[PDB]
């Protein structure tokens, strides 16, 4: 929860607007409450016994999801260390033989054991993710969909944009019997019907949301408790195929799940050829935090880097055109005078030669083409080579390096800005420290005892847990504002000390 | 009470009620209310 | 003091005391703080470079073994990628130090059925190992200064 | 320097009224005061 809080604070301070700050804060509180419920559920203490064991096993996997990921990383490193001993031969230990060359004779069985263990651990990581993180993904998707239905009439008054793939896919879940499965609000359909029913048609809304108007009054009329046995037939009857399809689409579109799935696929391939296990070494980027931060420097300006490489390609093409039209005689790469090897007698070969050799050469294409001294075009050739060296080797590569350096600087600036904002301003009311520090340790007192965001989260939890008939006046006021999604109760630019400055003085 | 009863009219004319502040001949800041035309708003919102 | 005593055993151990300038001179200490400020990031970057070079070594060992002959004598070839350990050492020792990457030091691919594969191999090695990772190191140092 | 220019423009627009020049700090004494001021009181689009 602390890591989630830090990530949320960073996101709000960097990519956030003061107008939506409180909306995002309340959304974070909702997500944190759901995550707390998941953590409590997985916390440690024939069909019935099997269910008990299955639940315990899944809870164990969810609890040790990260330990399993680290174990997978370790197993990949061990497998690759073993692979370092591979050798190739033309005879068994014209087709070639690959075999480990080690004295002990134990590495190969160790390799088999480690490969099997790695595949098993990858599978367990997928299961642990599906049990620990997917619930929050579905919760967020359902919450967003419900809000867009009730307060925006997304599929009633408006429509998706024909390119909002998420909006188009969410159309599959609207009429499912179990749409709000993770999101807490189980009456979103009733609320939407009551809100947009009259202007859009109650029957039309009921068809859109898959509601049975007639029976929905009966439900309120009396209490019906069914008696479903553990029968697999009953479980099949309970399965909601359309909702399951929508959920699987969401999951298979989620990035982390796809990453883990491709990890598992790569392990299975490693069983086919052990060298496929090398792909799992790239896992360090996702695993280690320091490496992830370092790689963010490259990926921050990735679009600019790709565009720079494209510009380099275009410039090299222009140089290739000039060479192909004027300097063809200098591109002979064969010492044998009998059989010349001209590298610029056709544009494709000349372009490949330039891009492959001149770009990698320390001094450009002049290092690798014939010396121009004594030729009628000597000055033209030296200008050609010098300009190639200065534009392609000195400047464009300098552009790439400068992009990386600027990425480093900008990321550090973002971190410093977040730190300074948190240390010089209240996250809730926005008043600066300077005002509060007129009293000794005033800012610290204010942010720890008066406007603590943790205290606001705790208040939301307390309101949810308390009975409504027991709410005080202020609790009822805040509860009504929460239900209406009005964030006016949050103090903005004001505080108790400001309100009672003279009385408190 | 009148504003609550006129909520619908105010909501309907919201996009066309232009509001600015000027330093008037009184040496005081004054609020000025005027009409914004639909064509004017559309042209302003054109991407170019 | 131990190093001085050793210098009495062999006079060349007295060279270790030249490193004392880092602690002694203030300007040099400040300059070296630029390197040491992001030392963890520099070490992690070197590790990432090792991993990337290992991946390139795996690809070369499986596909481009014929190009890694470093012997002119046709009688006695010297293949540098007929075993993974030798290929990895060759890559990390020669390709990283080469100005243009491993393509500078392996055999020319022109005329081979895998020519385009080889040029993609060499160009990507040059751009990822020589241009970007070393640029990451230099940028870390510059950011430390700033 | 180019990144600094972009950041400076963004910060200036988000921390100060483009017309009167008063800073957000003053307006934000009222809830969402700066946003209200720059959308409904001193909107440069409204001046156009
Ligand atoms: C997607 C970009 C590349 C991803 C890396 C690997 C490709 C994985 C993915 C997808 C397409 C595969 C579909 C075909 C599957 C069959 C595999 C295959 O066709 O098997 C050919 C050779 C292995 O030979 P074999 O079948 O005779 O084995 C002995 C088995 N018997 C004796 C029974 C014949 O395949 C080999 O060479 C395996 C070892 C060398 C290949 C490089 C893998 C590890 C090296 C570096 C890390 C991965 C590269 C990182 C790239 C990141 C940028 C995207
Ligand atoms: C932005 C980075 C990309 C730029 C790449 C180039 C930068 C560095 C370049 C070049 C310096 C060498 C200039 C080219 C050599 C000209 C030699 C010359 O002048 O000999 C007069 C020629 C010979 O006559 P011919 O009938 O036998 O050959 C033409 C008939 N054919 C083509 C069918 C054989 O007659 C003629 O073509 C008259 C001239 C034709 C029109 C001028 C076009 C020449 C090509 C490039 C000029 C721009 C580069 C200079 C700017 C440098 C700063 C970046
Ligand atoms: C800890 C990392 C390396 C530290 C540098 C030196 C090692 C010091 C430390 C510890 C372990 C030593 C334990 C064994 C002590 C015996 C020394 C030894 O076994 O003596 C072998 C040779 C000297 O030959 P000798 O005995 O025949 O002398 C003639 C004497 N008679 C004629 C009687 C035979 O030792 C030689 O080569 C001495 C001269 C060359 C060795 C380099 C020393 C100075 C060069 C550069 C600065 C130091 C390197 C900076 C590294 C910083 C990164 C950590
Ligand atoms: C992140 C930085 C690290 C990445 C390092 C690599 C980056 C630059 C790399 C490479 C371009 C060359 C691609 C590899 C050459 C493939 C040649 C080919 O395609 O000939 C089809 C082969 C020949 O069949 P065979 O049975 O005789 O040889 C397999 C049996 N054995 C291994 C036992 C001999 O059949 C097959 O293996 C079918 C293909 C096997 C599955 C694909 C795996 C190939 C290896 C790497 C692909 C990823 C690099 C491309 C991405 C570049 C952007 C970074
Ligand atoms: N409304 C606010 N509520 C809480 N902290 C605030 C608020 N406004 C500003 N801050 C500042 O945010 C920082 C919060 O400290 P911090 O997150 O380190 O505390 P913590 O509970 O020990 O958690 P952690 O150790 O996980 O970071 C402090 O500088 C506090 O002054
Ligand atoms: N006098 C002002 N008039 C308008 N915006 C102002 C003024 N002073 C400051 N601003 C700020 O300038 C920014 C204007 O927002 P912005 O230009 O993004 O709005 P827009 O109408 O949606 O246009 P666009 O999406 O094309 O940028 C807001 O941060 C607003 O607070
Ligand atoms: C085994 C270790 C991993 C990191 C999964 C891997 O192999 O990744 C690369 C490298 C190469 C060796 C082989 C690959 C095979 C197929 C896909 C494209 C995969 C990337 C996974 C995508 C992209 C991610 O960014 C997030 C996401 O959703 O899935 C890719
Ligand atoms: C007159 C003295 C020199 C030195 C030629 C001059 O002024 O510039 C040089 C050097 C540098 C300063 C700038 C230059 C860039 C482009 C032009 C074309 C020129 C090359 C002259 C061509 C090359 C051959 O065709 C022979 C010939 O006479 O014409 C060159
Ligand atoms: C079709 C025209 C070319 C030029 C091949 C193309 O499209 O891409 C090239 C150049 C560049 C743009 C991108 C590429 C990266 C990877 C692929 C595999 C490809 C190599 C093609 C392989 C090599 C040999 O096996 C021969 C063969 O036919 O297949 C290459
Ligand atoms: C606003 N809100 C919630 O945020 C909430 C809730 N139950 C759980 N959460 C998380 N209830 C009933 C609720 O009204
Ligand atoms: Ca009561
Ligand atoms: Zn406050
Ligand atoms: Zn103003």
């Amino acid at each position: 929860v602390k890591e989630s809080k830090r990530q949320f604070i960073f996101d709000v301070v960097n990519e956030g607007g003061e107008s939506e700050k409180m909306e995002m804060f309340v959304s974070f509180c909702e997500d944190t409450i759901f995550e707390m419920q998941i953590a409590a559920q997985i916390s440690e203490p024939f069909w019935g016994e099997l269910e008990v064991q299955r639940v315990k096993f899944l809870n164990y996997l969810s609890r040790n999801f990260y330990t399993l990921r680290f174990l997978a990383l370790f197993l990949a490193f061990a497998i690759n260390f073993i692979l370092l001993f591979y050798k190739v031969s033309d005879s068994p230990p014209n087709m070639v033989y690959y075999f480990l060359e080690e004295s002990t004779g134990y590495m190969e069985p160790a390799l088999r054991c480690l490969s099997l263990l790695h595949t098993l651990v990858a599978f367990l990581c997928i299961i642990g993710y599906n049990c620990l993180k997917v619930p929050l993904v579905i919760f967020k998707r359902e919450k967003e969909l419900a809000r867009k239905l009730e307060f925006d009439g997304l599929y009633i008054t408006e429509q998706p944009e024909d390119d909002d793939v998420k909006g188009q896919w969410d159309r599959l879940v609207l009429n499912t019997p179990s749409f709000p499965s993770n999101y807490w609000d189980k009456f979103v359909k009733r609320k939407v019907l009551d809100k947009h029913g009259d202007i859009f048609g109650r029957e039309r809304i009921a068809e859109l949301l898959g509601m049975d108007l007639a029976s929905l009054e009966i439900t309120a009329h009396n209490e019906r408790k069914p008696d479903p046995p553990p029968g697999l037939l009953t479980w099949i009857m309970s399965i909601d195929v359309k909702y399951q399809i929508w959920k699987f689409g969401v999951i298979f579109t989620d990035n982390s799940f796809l990453y883990l799935g491709w990890y598992m696929v790569m392990s299975l391939l490693g069983h086919y050829n052990n060298f496929f296990f090398a792909a799992h070494l790239l896992d360090i980027a996702m695993g280690v935090k320091t490496l992830r931060t370092i790689l963010s420097s490259v990926t921050h300006n990735g679009k600019q880097l790709v565009m720079t490489v494209g510009l380099l390609a275009v410039v090299v093409y222009l140089y290739t055109v000039v060479a192909f039209n004027f300097f063809r005689k200098f591109y002979n790469k064969s010492e044998d005078e009998d059989e010349p090897d001209m590298k610029c007698d056709d544009m494709m070969t000349c372009y490949l030669f330039h891009m492959y050799v001149g770009v990698r050469a320390g001094g450009g294409i002049g290092d690798e083409i014939e010396d121009p001294a004594g030729d009628e075009y000597e000055l033209y050739r030296v200008v050609f080579d010098i300009t190639f060296f200065f534009f392609v080797i000195v400047i464009l590569l300098a552009i790439i390096q400068g992009l990386i350096i600027d990425a480093f600087g900008e990321l550090r600036d973002q971190q410093e800005q977040v730190k300074e904002d948190m240390e010089t301003k209240c996250f809730i009311c926005g008043i600066g420290s300077d005002y509060f520090d007129t009293t000794p340790h005033g800012f610290e007192t204010h942010t720890l005892e008066e406007h603590n965001l943790a205290n606001y989260m705790f208040f939301l939890m307390y309101l949810i847990n308390k009975d409504e008939t027991e709410h005080t006046g202020q609790e009822s006021y805040v509860w009504k504002m929460y239900q209406e999604r009005c964030w006016d109760f949050f103090p903005a630019g004001d505080c108790f000390r400001k309100q009672y400055e003279d009385q408190l003085s | 009470n009148f504003l609550e009863l006129a909520e619908s009219i105010l909501e309907y004319f919201r996009p066309y009620l232009g509001r600015i502040e000027i330093m008037g001949a009184s040496r005081r800041i004054e609020r000025i209310y005027f009409e914004i035309s639909e064509t004017n708003r559309a042209q302003w919102e054109m991407p170019q």
